[PDB]
């Protein structure tokens, strides 16, 4: 299946 | 020479992936398969598969 890939912390938030 | 560091942390929720935090060095041995490559922890020594978007060249 399509690798999950933990989306980074939103768009560089905090 | 191909040393990549983890730009973020990650908790291996399986015996395949690995666990670490930003600042951890990693040795990418194979990075052609899906978006996940197999890096070797230079600290622990155990190898596993981590998100390629979570590591970058030195």
């Amino acid at each position: 299946p399509p690798r999950p890939l933990p989306v980074a912390p939103g768009s560089s938030k905090t | 020479v191909t040393l990549f560091v983890a730009l973020y942390d990650y908790e291996a929720r399986t015996e395949d992936d690995l666990s670490f935090h930003k600042g951890e060095k990693f040795q990418i041995l194979n990075s052609s398969e899906g978006d996940w490559w197999e890096a070797r922890s230079l600290t622990t020594g155990e190898t596993g598969y981590i998100p390629s978007n979570y590591v970058a060249p030195v």
